[PDB]
């Protein structure tokens, strides 16, 4: 199927009509998404099949066709852009200054932008266009609003 | 059955819409990959 670098919607025909369950990144012939989007199932790209290659429920990440390729990191200072791909809507860049998730194992950047759950897997970018992580695994705060981690994998 | 469809190129947009706050939150990550707020 299509292997050109870029952002892709992840769809299913299982429920009513065609439903967007998430989003992902194609880079260097490897498709990258969050685990909760596909649950590790195989994907179709036209008449081609993408098989899972690596995954981890705790990191909430999965790669198809090859190992995880994305290794850029948020510098901890600068604004970033969420390249939001919402269901039934055009891809749109939103610039924001990340907050931080503090954990017993270290700190991680977080973006406070709320989109439908089917937007999970949209990439977050730095100023050179590099993917520093994927949006869609996070928490609900007092006001009921959503805050996502900037979730990044490790390039082996 | 799940399938993928191209949605765009990955680029930084000059003068994109600028929004969102920058909260500092204490969180925990469990074995199931779920984040929870710690207070
Ligand atoms: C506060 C809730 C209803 N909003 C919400 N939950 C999400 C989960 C994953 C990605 C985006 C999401 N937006």
């Amino acid at each position: 199927g299509e292997t050109t670098d870029g952002v892709y919607r992840v769809m299913t025909r299982r429920l009513l009509g065609s439903t967007q369950v998430g989003v992902g990144v194609m880079q260097e012939g490897v498709f990258h998404t969050m685990w909760h989007v596909t649950k590790g199932a195989a994907l179709r790209s036209g008449e081609g099949r993408l098989d899972p290659y690596w995954g981890d429920v705790k990191q909430d990440l999965v790669s198809y066709c090859g190992p995880w390729k994305l290794d850029a990191a948020w510098d901890g200072l600068s604004e970033v852009q969420l390249l939001a791909v919402p269901p039934g809507e055009r891809a749109k860049n939103i610039q924001t200054l990340p907050g931080i998730f503090k954990t017993k194992d270290g700190d991680i950047g977080a973006v406070a932008l709320d989109y439908p759950a089917g937007t999970s897997g949209s990439p977050i970018l730095d100023k050179c266009g590099r993917v520093i992580g994927l949006y869609g695994n996070g928490v609900v705060i007092k006001n009921g609003s959503y805050v996502s981690a900037i979730t990044q994998g490790k390039r082996e | 059955d799940m399938y993928i469809e191209r949605a765009g190129d990955i680029t930084w947009e000059k003068d994109a819409e600028v929004t969102g706050n920058s909260p500092r939150l204490d969180v925990a990550l469990d074995e199931s990959g779920d984040f929870s707020l710690v207070e």
